[PDB]
């Protein structure tokens, strides 16, 4: 049964850095939260503000 | 109606679910959500709208005939 | 384990905004809720500086509006804010309703009836607050909304005497005004709780009108975050229409002092009350006009009575969603008509336009929808 | 650049407060001075400094 | 008890005391010119005598009298025909009229 | 007949064959209806909360799935009628036995 | 003195709608003269054609002023 | 009449979205109110102290209540004497009562100038118009004590035309023309009816930079925590 | 089931005045709770009372008052029942605050 189970594919959807299927993602994850956190500290500074 | 834990009995669903970081944020929006929002536009808009040209013509017709009935100095 | 399930007052906030099965289905439409909660907040707040600062007595009245428009620091944009806070508070009420009506929400009944009572308290707030700046449109309509009151016969000019404090408009007018204005919206925000309330003992809806048990989302962090891009594009239009056009949809005829012999040309309330002033100003009877007011609210209270269909929301029958189109467009010629002035021809098409009105509300809605349910092969 | 901010301003929550507040004074200052500049620079003639410069 | 306590809560709300002080005017109307409606306070509220130019009263006796829904003759309201005298406030809201 | 080809256009311009609908998904709950619901077999209970799930996910999402995948005009299994029916009928005589 | 209203009135009035609007204005005197002792005070003509040179008037007078 | 004329709208230096007053032109029209204007009008809420920082320093501010002088309060005699005015007292009241006003004209009270131009339909065009336009009365012989007005309903007014060719001449190299003077008293009166319109756009063109900065940061938070509904996707697993 | 029992309104109206539990030996000191309720909605009320005839302008202040106590019908008794029914109010209070501290109720 489980072992039917077929993950469907989402590179509509991912970012195109980590279109990379081999290459590990222990090194562009900084660059991910820092990116995505710098928009929420300036969304939060302006409205702070 | 209540919290969760209790609310229908449902088997046989999978349901595959992605962290948001892997993922754009607005993937093609010019491209295919365009084309998306265009058709939703122009399926609904030719039955919602025709009411309003219906006021608009009562708008001018009705001001017209306003206006020619009290300027009659 | 948690302070939030545990604390009896984090017990409500939990099972009122964190934990809450929300649908994972609702637009934009559904944000109105929180917009009007946000509004009423908003108005709460600027009506408390600005009666703060200010004195209801009929010659300092003008003078102390006159004042903090002048004077104090931000009075002028403060004042600005409770007034055109109004009129987008109405703006959202309306399509709130109008969300209610379209997607079938009104098969309940004790939010329905609450909200109807909430309309009441709040377009009597508000006629009250207009009444505050004590401008000349605000006498006249005083005049005229109190002497509908007077109306009704055998009670009237008793009842009506009773709530004026003499036998013409006083000071003493002035200040019941002020109190009750000065205190409705507590109640208005009680009765607000009471709506969520309800709406939590039986649970929200979709677009599609299909019960969505199977995809019950939390309200945090996702309706959480839509309402704050909601609210902040409501605050964004709210200032700049307090700052870029203050006048566009403030009547420039409320800035004169109330001269009790003055009599303008004009009349007419403030552009949210058009339609409840047309159809009084439709039929040409007294008792017949209030009553046809009064008939006009309750049929809109009467319609979960009037709901014959099988299915729920009109997102699935695309003839009588047409006809609520007609109705929509209806609604935006009575606005029109209240922004055209008190002659023969316009009020010919208003009388027109008020009996297609109930003809639309009282009969065509069922019979229309119940030849929606005999089309189907049902 | 990236990496270097979320190692020195995005690991704690009293940093990362710090930081936003630091960020809302100096926006203060950019942006009463830009916005102040832009203002006046758009209105240019019939403003009040003009008169006070003469007066 | 509790009805004496409502009772006197609604004699409460009734009005004020200069409310049972306001009493009868004089009024003179050999200053108007002719076909104007002049204005006189009264109780707080106006009081109209207006000076007809007589072309006016010449359609109002010209046009009938049974015509309206309560017929009533000009000598049944004034011994002054030809300087009308009013409260000039309508009947179904209270208004002054243009 | 002109009735008829008024039902096909009207259930084209419905707008849940596009939304991968039935018959028997789009009823408001009464207690009746919820009670014809408790009343369905296994199968057609789970292929109707899955076709449930499918409508909510389409309609969050705003897409319309395309035209290989849509429901036709009379090849529709509907199931929810007998059940209601019966229910109907059973709630009639309850109170029609109280009436008499 | 040059009054640049008056100075723009009268360089103003020079298009279509201003000169057959002045000769309908100066019919109706026409009329109000033959057709006499009446309630028509020329209301119409008169007001459009102050109407019309008001709009050529707030297209063209605050250029030099 | 009762057929209201419309009043066509005049391109202002201040009309626009970011279009700036003339404070200039406020000390203008102040000081031709001053010189004749004000013998009929009253612009009771506005004294001389608010002059402070407008366009003249104190001095001239000063200069101006001092030259006026109107009243003092009770000084141990309680009889309301002649005082100048450093800045407490208000503009003086030609005349106190209603009746005061109407003894002088002909009836026909002077509405107070504090929201004349906020009080009409139409802005300060219109008042502009009003005060530009004059024509003579055409056809109603009416009672040889009113004057033609066009933008007026009824269109007989009670005031002779303040436009008198160079009356006034203002402090300025050029001479005091009829509609240099019309349109300086009537920019003056825009000022006297809105308090801040010069800060309101100010703090209008700051809320429109914040709102610009801000909008794509509030919908790109909401975008990216709606995204984790955008891409999950649905598998049925029966036998 | 039962009507009280169903209804949300009514569910909570149950646990605080019907279905609410209390100890049998409670003694007269326990009425300063719903003293001070009673005493705070009357205080409302005839601040409200108040509210519809005062003028708050420091010249026409003292003149409202005077008139509310002689020119207003049954003023004088609504404005006597506001300031005695405030004095009565903190002698409640105090009495609610001595029976709490007494009594260990200061453990909740
Ligand atoms: C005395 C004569 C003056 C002077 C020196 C000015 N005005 Fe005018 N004004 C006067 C009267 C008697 C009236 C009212 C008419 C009546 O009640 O019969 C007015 C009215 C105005 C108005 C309002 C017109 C309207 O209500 O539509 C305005 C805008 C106005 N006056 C302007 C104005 C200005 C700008 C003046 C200085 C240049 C000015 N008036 C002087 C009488 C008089
Ligand atoms: C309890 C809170 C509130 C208080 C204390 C309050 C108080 C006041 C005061 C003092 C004024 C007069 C200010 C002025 O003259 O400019 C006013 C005006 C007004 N209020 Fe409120 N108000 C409150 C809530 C509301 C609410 C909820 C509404 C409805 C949305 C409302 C509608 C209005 C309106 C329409 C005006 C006239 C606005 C104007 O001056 O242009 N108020 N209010
Ligand atoms: C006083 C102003 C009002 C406030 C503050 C208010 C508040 C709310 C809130 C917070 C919600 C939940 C948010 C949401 O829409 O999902 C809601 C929903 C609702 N309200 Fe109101 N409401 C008001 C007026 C009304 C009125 C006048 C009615 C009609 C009688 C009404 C009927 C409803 C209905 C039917 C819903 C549920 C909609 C749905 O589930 O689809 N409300 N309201
Ligand atoms: C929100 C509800 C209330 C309103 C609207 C209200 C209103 C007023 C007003 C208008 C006055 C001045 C009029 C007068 O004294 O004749 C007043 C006075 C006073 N109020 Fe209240 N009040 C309220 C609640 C309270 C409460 C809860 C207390 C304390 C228990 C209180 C204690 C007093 C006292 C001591 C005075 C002065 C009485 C006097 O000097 O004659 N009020 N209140
Ligand atoms: S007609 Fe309605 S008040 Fe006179």
């Amino acid at each position: 049964s489980h072992t039917d189970i077929k993950v469907p594919d989402f590179s509509d959807y991912r970012r195109p850095e980590v279109l990379d299927s081999t290459k590990s993602s222990k090194e562009s994850s900084e660059a991910r939260k820092g990116f995505s956190y710098l928009i929420t500290a300036t969304t939060t500074v302006g409205v702070a503000y | 109606g209540r919290q969760f834990g209790h609310l229908t009995r449902v088997r046989h669903v999978i349901t595959y679910s992605l962290s948001p970081f892997e993922q754009r944020a607005f993937p093609h929006y010019f491209s295919k959500g365009i084309p998306n929002v265009l058709r939703r536009t122009r399926a609904c808009i030719l039955r919602v709208a025709p009411p309003f040209v219906v006021f608009y013509l009562v708008y001018t017709w009705g001001t017209q005939e306003f206006e020619k009935s009290k300027r009659k100095n | 384990i948690n302070i939030r399930k545990t604390h009896p007052l984090m017990k409500i906030v939990n099972n009122a905004f964190i934990d809450l099965p929300a649908p994972s289905n609702i637009s934009s439409w559904w944000n109105f809720g929180s917009l009007l909660g946000i509004c009423l907040i908003l108005q709460i707040l600027t009506g408390l500086f600005l009666a703060m600062h200010y004195t209801p007595d009929t010659t300092t009245a003008f003078s102390s509006v006159t004042h903090i428009c002048r004077d104090v620091n931000y009075g002028w944009i403060i004042r600005y804010m409770h007034a055109n806070g109004a009129s987008m508070f109405f703006i959202c009420l309306f399509m709130h309703v109008g969300r209610g009506l379209y997607y079938g929400s009104y098969t309940f009944l004790e939010t329905w009836n609450i909200g109807v009572i909430l309309l009441f308290a709040t377009m009597a707030t508000a006629f009250m607050g207009y009444v505050l700046p004590w401008g000349q449109m605000s006498f006249w309509g005083a005049t005229v909304i109190t002497n509908l009151l007077s109306a009704i016969p055998y009670i009237g000019t008793n009842l009506v005497e009773w709530i004026w404090g003499g036998f013409s408009v006083d000071k003493a007018t002035l200040t019941r005004f002020f109190a009750f204005h000065f205190i409705f919206p507590f109640i208005i925000a009680a009765l607000a709780m009471v709506h969520l309330l309800f709406l939590h003992e039986t649970g929200s809806n979709n677009p599609t009108g299909i019960p969505s048990d199977t995809d019950k989302i939390p309200f945090h962090p996702y309706y959480t975050i839509k309402d704050i891009l909601g609210a902040i594009l409501l605050i964004l239009i709210l200032m700049l229409l307090v700052l870029f056009t203050p006048d566009l949809l403030g009547d420039p005829d409320n800035y004169t002092p109330a001269n009790p012999l003055n009599t303008p040309p004009h009349i007419k309330p403030e552009w949210y009350f058009l339609f409840a002033y047309a159809i009084l100003r439709s039929i040409p009877n007294k008792l017949g006009g209030v009553l046809a007011l009064v008939l006009s609210i309750l049929v809109l209270v009467i319609m979960p009575l009037l709901h014959t269909s099988k299915q729920r929301s009109m997102m699935f029958r695309p003839i009588s969603q047409c006809m609520f189109w007609i109705l929509v467009a209806d609604l935006l010629t009575l606005t029109w008509i209240g922004g055209q002035p008190v002659e023969h021809p316009y009020i010919i098409i208003g009388q027109l336009a008020s009996i297609m009105y109930f003809l639309i509300i009282l009969v065509m809605m069922p019979v229309a929808s119940i030849i929606e349910n005999n089309l189907l092969k049902w | 650049l990236t990496a270097r901010l979320y190692s020195l301003l995005f690991r704690r929550t009293s940093t990362f407060a710090l930081t936003i507040v630091v960020g809302a004074l100096f926006f203060e200052r950019a942006f009463d001075q830009g916005a102040d500049a832009i203002y006046e620079h758009i209105n240019e003639g019939k403003l009040w400094k003009h008169i006070k410069h003469k007066y | 008890a509790a009805k004496n306590v409502v009772s006197q809560f609604v004699s409460s709300m009734s009005a004020s005391a200069d409310v049972l002080a306001m009493s009868k005017i004089e009024i003179k109307l050999s200053d108007i010119p002719e076909g104007k409606n002049m204005a006189f306070k009264w109780r707080g509220k106006p009081l109209f005598v207006r000076h007809r130019t007589k072309k006016e009263i010449d359609q109002e006796a010209a046009v009938e009298v049974s015509q309206l829904r309560d017929p009533q003759h000009d000598l049944e309201r004034v011994k002054k025909p030809e300087w009308v005298i009013l409260i000039g406030v309508c009947t179904h809201l209270g208004c002054v009229p243009i | 007949k002109w009735l008829e080809g008024i039902r096909k256009w009207y259930y084209n311009a419905a707008g849940f064959n596009k939304l991968g609908l039935m018959r028997d998904d789009t009823i408001h709950e009464n207690d009746d209806v919820k009670e014809a619901i408790r009343r369905l077999p296994e199968n057609l209970y789970n292929d109707r909360v899955f076709r449930i799930k499918r409508a909510l996910d389409l309609s969050m999402r705003q897409q319309i799935l395309p035209k290989e995948q849509w429901t036709k005009y009379e090849e529709d299994k509907f199931y929810l009628e007998p059940y209601l029916k019966e229910v109907i009928r059973e709630r009639k005589e309850r109170e029609e036995w109280t009436k008499k | 003195l040059v009054d640049p209203l008056t100075t723009v009135r009268e360089q103003c009035e020079q298009l279509e709608k201003c000169v057959k609007a002045r000769e309908r204005l100066e019919l109706c005197d026409e009329r109000v003269s033959s057709r006499s002792q009446t309630e028509e005070d020329c209301t119409e003509e008169l007001f459009d054609f102050l109407h019309a040179r008001d709009h050529c008037v707030a297209h063209k007078l605050f250029n030099s002023l | 009449s009762d057929l209201e004329l419309h009043p066509p709208s005049y391109p202002w230096s201040h009309r626009g979205l970011l279009s700036s007053l003339d404070h200039t032109s406020i000390r203008r029209g102040f000081q031709v109110y001053k010189q004749v204007c004000s013998s009929c009008h009253s612009m009771d809420y506005v004294a001389y102290r608010h002059l402070v920082g407008v366009c003249y320093t104190e001095d001239e501010a000063k200069a101006l209540a001092e030259e006026v002088e109107v009243q003092d309060g009770p000084n141990e005699d309680g009889e309301m004497f002649m005082r100048p005015g450093k800045l407490s007292d208000y503009f003086p009241k030609p005349y106190p009562n209603p009746e005061a006003a109407r003894a002088a004209n002909n009836g026909a009270l002077p509405p107070d100038l504090s929201y004349i131009v906020r009080a009409r339909h139409g802005g300060e065009d219109y008042v502009f118009s009003l005060l530009t336009g004059y024509c003579e009365p055409p056809r109603v012989s009416l009672r040889e004590g009113l004057y033609f007005n066009p933008y007026f309903p009824g269109q007989a007014i009670g005031m002779a035309p303040p436009i008198y060719n160079e009356v006034l001449e203002f402090d300025d190299g050029t001479p005091a023309t009829m509609s240099q003077v019309a349109k300086d008293v009537c920019t003056f009166l825009r000022w006297a009816a809105e308090p801040e319109h010069d800060h309101r756009k100010r703090m209008g063109l700051k809320m429109l930079l914040m709102m610009g900065l801000l909008l794509p940061l509030v919908y790109a938070m909401k975008r990216h925590k709606w995204s984790v509904l955008k891409s999950r996707k649905l598998a049925y697993r029966p036998p």
